[PDB]
């Protein structure tokens, strides 16, 4: 198998120390050798990070797609109030409440504390069901379950689910990153990111990164 | 014990492994009876002397009632207990939950169940919240929604399991895994569905004698 | 004016497109038919070097 | 119009892409063959 | 209830997280199973740990209520200046040097500078003497020598000991959760903590957080 | 056991003197030992201060929930007239009896003598049921019978079995407490208890209970 074994694709192609490091040899997905600042050479130590990592990617491809989606659909064609999601959390103060969608007969939601209480108790319900195992499956591997939840049943084969991890790494590695430019675009510009797209596809010399670069200056 | 004609004649066919058991048949429609089976006549019209039927022709087919894999018609006889539970167990449910759902709706809107579609068509305000729905997209939801659950139910092979499911999902706290107690908790549910189908019966005939809403009969009644 | 119309002729538009909703269809077959084809690719002949020609 | 223009972009695109991905899917191999 | 061995009262409650660190069990004050980042699987970094955890919070509850107390006092019966500690650094600045208990009467500490110089000779002193020793009693325990620090000297039962241990432990987590509170509290409101919560108990449903939310925002 | 045995936790806990009345060693839920005057030294006493505390906590906990009912319905979304148990019994005198549930479509009741002689002939009844045991459920315990009226029945396991007693007394305790709460309540302000907690929560420091110390002098 190419993307794990003894001769993986590797993170620096012929220069990648022409070896990897003593204390990781394939075996597990999304493998390419780049820990070299050694925080992992313990296997424990090592474990927590792939059980924080999977989680970290796998919040960031929603993270990713719901920063994604209003900015398509408001200046396509519906309406939000404001879809950025600067402006996306201060709906709630704004005339009426939060409506939904743009849409006074659905949801229509005030009461931000209320809001965040349900988040709270809901969350603690997800996330210790995560820890432990509960109702709608048992709690067997806290990484890759599998069980009713997934309904679709794609994880019957080794080798297609074996692929299917690391589709699901790079993916996560990828939402990962990009979820750190939005952030970094959020702070620097102050504008929607899609909007940043739409005002670098003007003029992609003029209006690059390098005209915000005195804006920090002491 | 308990009869509806106390200690009298009771049916051959009713015992008392059954919940609701109470030896009630004066019409017998639940009877073990056989079909006596007469065969095809001489339909061939290239010969003379064509026939007609066979008069006590065979040994009547004993009836059984045993659940089949066929989507349609599965119990392959209509007469029998083992279709008479499921459906005296599901009108008795459906009818539970319209007994309760038509009083609560009076008691919090004021609408009756009768005029509930005229005030609802114009404006769904489920207790005045005013969803966005209109009659159309109600009716593709409810058709799709409730003929996906209906397939699901159909599924089911096991007899028993066909009315009481158990399992997981449904008894939801595991209170039915005893003997006695669920036979207790059976012989309520009959009972019950039982008195919610005569009143829903009475909220029927209620409504054919000019108006009501079970409430609104009551407002008649006020004196 | 008089009547109503969507007066598209000369305007110079993409693929036509005069809404994004009109614009969103196109994706939404191209996507749909590309994902059950690439569902259908598990019944095909897919291969190292087993090429279909001379 | 447009409710007929929705439609006709529909299954014009629809027969174009099951033309593209037919042919994508696999063509000369399906022949009498050798 | 059992403070350590193996009927710790793990957090989670019912969701009792059975796949825990499995190099923590017992033995020391307040074991709960927070390597969920497992970041000390070296008995070494994790002694390390401890002798930074108790540190910090040991500084924690000394700097807590030192910020918590002459805003109090000036608004029950004295008057301070400046109560709240983000000028603290600033009233020497004020006039010519800080006066103690608003009273003129004392120090009155110029040369600030100077003042520096001998905090730093005292403090390079008194934590090179508590690395590896020295008078006040020679240190055989880092986390705690305890005896020249005891005119009282309640440390001889062993399980009363251990008991005060976890309840130093717990209120100096209580006390590093406050001051990282009171850190937030004065990036973000700018004003006192008490003048906070006298704001929140005058309305408690409209100036809760969700008031000073958008002043961080970027354009 | 913590909480019932040779090491329960008294009523002073570590100030118990090591030291009951040394008649009761556990054995029972509920026993802290507090029996401080002595008054159930003889054993079929103590039964039967048992047998007639259960019976008091049993009703102190319907008395209690229907006693916060019906304002927190009429707060919600309903009007009762008076929705307070000072002049809930007196809304049969109202206009035209008493309409339940605040709506006059519903019961509708007069003719209180007619009420009282319906609950004296059924309270008659069941009180006897309970006393010796009739048909519809036969005397076979004289406080825990669990038999037909029990339809879920957790008697199984003895040890959360008895665990539910210690619970069921727990909350009786403090049934009875929190209604003689209520009385008191009701004998000096005159006004719901959601409605006292209200004035309360509005005003803490004038409207603490103090307010009303100088009502009852001579
Ligand atoms: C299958 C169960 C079902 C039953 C029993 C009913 C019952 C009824 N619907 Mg109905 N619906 C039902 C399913 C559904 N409805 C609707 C949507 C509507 C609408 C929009 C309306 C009804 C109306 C009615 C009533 C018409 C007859 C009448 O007035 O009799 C009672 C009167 C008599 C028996 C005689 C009285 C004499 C005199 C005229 C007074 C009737 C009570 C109509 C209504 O509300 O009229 C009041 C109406 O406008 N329904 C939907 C779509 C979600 C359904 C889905 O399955
Ligand atoms: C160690 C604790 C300590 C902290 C956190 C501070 C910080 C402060 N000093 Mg102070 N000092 C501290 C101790 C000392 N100071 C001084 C001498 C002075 C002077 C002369 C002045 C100050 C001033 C200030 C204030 C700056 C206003 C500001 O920028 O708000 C922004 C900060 C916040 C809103 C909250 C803090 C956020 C963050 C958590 C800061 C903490 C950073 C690190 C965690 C601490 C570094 C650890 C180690 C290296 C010390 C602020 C209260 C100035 C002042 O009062 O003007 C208003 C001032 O003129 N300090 C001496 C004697 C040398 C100290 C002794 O240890
Ligand atoms: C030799 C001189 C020496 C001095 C001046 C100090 C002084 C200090 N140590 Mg330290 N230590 C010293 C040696 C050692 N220490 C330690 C281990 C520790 C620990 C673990 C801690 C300290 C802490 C402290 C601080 C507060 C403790 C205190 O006095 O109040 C508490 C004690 C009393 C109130 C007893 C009363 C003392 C008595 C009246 C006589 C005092 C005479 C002094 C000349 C007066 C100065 C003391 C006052 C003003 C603070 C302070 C900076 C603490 C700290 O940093 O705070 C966050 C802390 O947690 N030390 C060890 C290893 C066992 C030492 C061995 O040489
Ligand atoms: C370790 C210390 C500890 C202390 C001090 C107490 C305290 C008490 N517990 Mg207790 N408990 C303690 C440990 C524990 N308790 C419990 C669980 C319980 C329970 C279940 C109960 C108690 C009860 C009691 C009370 C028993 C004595 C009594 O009847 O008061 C009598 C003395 C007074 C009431 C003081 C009266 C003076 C007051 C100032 C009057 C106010 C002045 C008015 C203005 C006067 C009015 C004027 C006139 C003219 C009308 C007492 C208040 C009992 C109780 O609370 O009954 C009420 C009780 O049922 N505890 C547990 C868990 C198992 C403990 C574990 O450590
Ligand atoms: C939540 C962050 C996070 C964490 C914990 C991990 C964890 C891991 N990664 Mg990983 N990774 C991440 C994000 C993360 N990844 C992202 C975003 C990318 C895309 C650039 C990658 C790309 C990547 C490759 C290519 C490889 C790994 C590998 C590994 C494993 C060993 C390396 C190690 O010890 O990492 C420990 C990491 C941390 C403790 C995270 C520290 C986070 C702090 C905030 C510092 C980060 C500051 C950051 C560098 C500043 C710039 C940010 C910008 C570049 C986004 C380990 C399971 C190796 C492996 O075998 O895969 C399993 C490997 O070859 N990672
Ligand atoms: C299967 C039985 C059944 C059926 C057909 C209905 C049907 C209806 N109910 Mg209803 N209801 C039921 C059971 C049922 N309910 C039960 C069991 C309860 C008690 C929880 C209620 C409590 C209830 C209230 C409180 C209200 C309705 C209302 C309504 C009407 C419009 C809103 C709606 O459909 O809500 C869909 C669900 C969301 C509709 C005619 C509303 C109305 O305006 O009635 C005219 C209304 O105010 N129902
Ligand atoms: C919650 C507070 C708390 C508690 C329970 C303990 C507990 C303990 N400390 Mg300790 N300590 C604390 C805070 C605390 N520490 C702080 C803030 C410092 C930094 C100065 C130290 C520095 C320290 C040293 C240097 C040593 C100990 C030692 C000990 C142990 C034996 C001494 C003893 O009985 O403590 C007495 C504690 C109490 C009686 C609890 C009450 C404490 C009161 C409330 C403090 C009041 C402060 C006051 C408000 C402000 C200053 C006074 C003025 C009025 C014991 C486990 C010794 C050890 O490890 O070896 C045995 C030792 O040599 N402690
Ligand atoms: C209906 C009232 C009632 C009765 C009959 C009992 C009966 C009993 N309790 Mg009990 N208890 C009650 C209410 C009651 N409790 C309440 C409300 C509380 C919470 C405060 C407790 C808390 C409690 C504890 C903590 C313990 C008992 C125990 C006992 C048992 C032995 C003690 C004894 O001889 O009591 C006989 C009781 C009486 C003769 C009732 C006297 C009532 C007098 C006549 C009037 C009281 C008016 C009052 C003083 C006015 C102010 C009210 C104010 C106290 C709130 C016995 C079975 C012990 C036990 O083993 O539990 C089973 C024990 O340790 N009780
Ligand atoms: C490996 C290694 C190795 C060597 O040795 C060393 C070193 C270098 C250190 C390392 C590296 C590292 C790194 C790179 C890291 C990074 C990370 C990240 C960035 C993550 C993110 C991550 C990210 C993430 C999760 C994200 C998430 C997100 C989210 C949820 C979001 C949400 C939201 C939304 C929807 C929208 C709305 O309106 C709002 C909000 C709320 C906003
Ligand atoms: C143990 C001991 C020991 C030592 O040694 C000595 C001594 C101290 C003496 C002792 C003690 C005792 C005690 C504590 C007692 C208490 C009691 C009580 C409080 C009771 C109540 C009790 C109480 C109770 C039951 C209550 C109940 C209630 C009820 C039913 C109510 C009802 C109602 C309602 C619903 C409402 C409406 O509208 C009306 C009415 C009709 C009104």
């Amino acid at each position: 198998i190419e993307f794990y074994g003894p001769n993986r694709a590797k993170w620096l192609g012929p220069y990648s120390e022409n070896a990897t490091p003593a204390y990781l040899t394939g075996e597990f997905p999304g493998d390419y050798g780049w820990d070299t600042a050694g925080l992992s050479a313990d296997p424990e130590t090592f474990k927590r990070y792939r059980e924080l990592e999977l989680i970290h990617a796998r919040w960031a491809m929603l993270g990713a797609l719901g920063c994604i989606t209003p900015e398509l659909l408001a200046k396509s064609g519906t309406q939000f109030g404001e879809a950025v999601w600067f402006k996306a959390g201060a709906q709630i103060f704004s005339e009426g409440g939060l409506d939904y969608l743009g849409n006074p007969s659905l949801v229509h939601a005030q009461n931000i504390v209320a809001t965040l209480a349900v988040q709270v108790i809901l969350m603690g319900l997800v996330e210790g069901y995560r820890v432990n195992g509960g109702p709608a499956g048992e709690g067997l591997d806290p990484l890759y379950p599998g069980e009713s939840f997934d309904p679709l049943g794609l994880a019957d084969d080794p080798d297609t689910f074996a692929e299917l991890k690391v589709k699901e790494i790079k993916n996560g590695r990828l939402a990962m990153f990009s979820m750190f430019g939005f952030f970094v675009q959020a702070i620097v510009t102050g504008k929607g990111p899609i909007q940043n797209l739409d005002d670098h596809l003007s003029n992609p010399t003029v209006n690059n990164a390098f005209a915000f670069a005195t804006k920090f200056t002491p | 014990d308990a009869l509806w004609l106390p200690n009298t004649t009771r049916p051959e066919w009713l015992d008392g492994s059954l919940p609701g058991d109470r030896g009630f048949d004066p019409l017998g429609l639940s009877k073990p009876s056989e079909f006596v089976v007469i065969g095809v006549d001489e339909n061939d019209q290239n010969a003379a002397k064509n026939n007609k039927g066979s008069v006590e022709a065979i040994v009547q087919a004993t009836p059984d009632e045993v659940s089949s894999e066929n989507r349609l018609a599965p119990y392959s006889e209509v007469f029998g207990l083992a279709r008479f539970r499921e459906c005296e167990l599901i009108h008795g449910r459906w009818a539970m939950l319209a007994c309760l759902g038509a009083l609560v709706a009076e008691a919090t809107t004021g609408v009756s169940w009768v005029e509930a579609g005229k005030v609802e068509l114009d404006g769904a305000s489920y207790a005045g919240l005013s969803l966005p729905f209109s009659i159309t997209q109600l009716i593709w939801i409810e058709v799709i929604l409730v003929g996906g659950a209906e397939f699901y139910r159909n599924s089911e092979t096991n007899p028993e399991k066909r009315c009481y499911p158990g399992g997981v999902f449904d008894p939801l706290k595991l209170a039915s895994e005893d003997e006695e107690r669920a036979f207790r908790l059976k012989t309520a549910e009959i009972k019950h569905a039982r008195l919610a189908m005569v009143s829903f019966f009475g909220y029927g005939v209620q409504a054919l004698s000019t108006g009501e809403g079970a409430l609104g009969s009551l407002a008649k009644f006020a004196d | 004016l008089v009547d109503e119309r969507m007066n598209g002729d000369g305007t110079g538009r993409p693929f036509g497109v005069n809404d994004p909703v009109l614009g969103w269809v196109l994706l939404g077959v191209f996507g749909t038919m590309w994902a059950i084809w690439f569902i259908g690719q598990k019944d095909l002949g897919d291969f190292e070097d087993a090429d279909d020609g001379l | 119009m447009l409710t007929l223009k929705i439609f006709v972009y529909t299954v014009v695109t629809f027969f174009v892409c099951l033309f593209i991905f037919g042919f994508l899917s696999n063509d000369p191999a399906r022949n009498p063959g050798k």
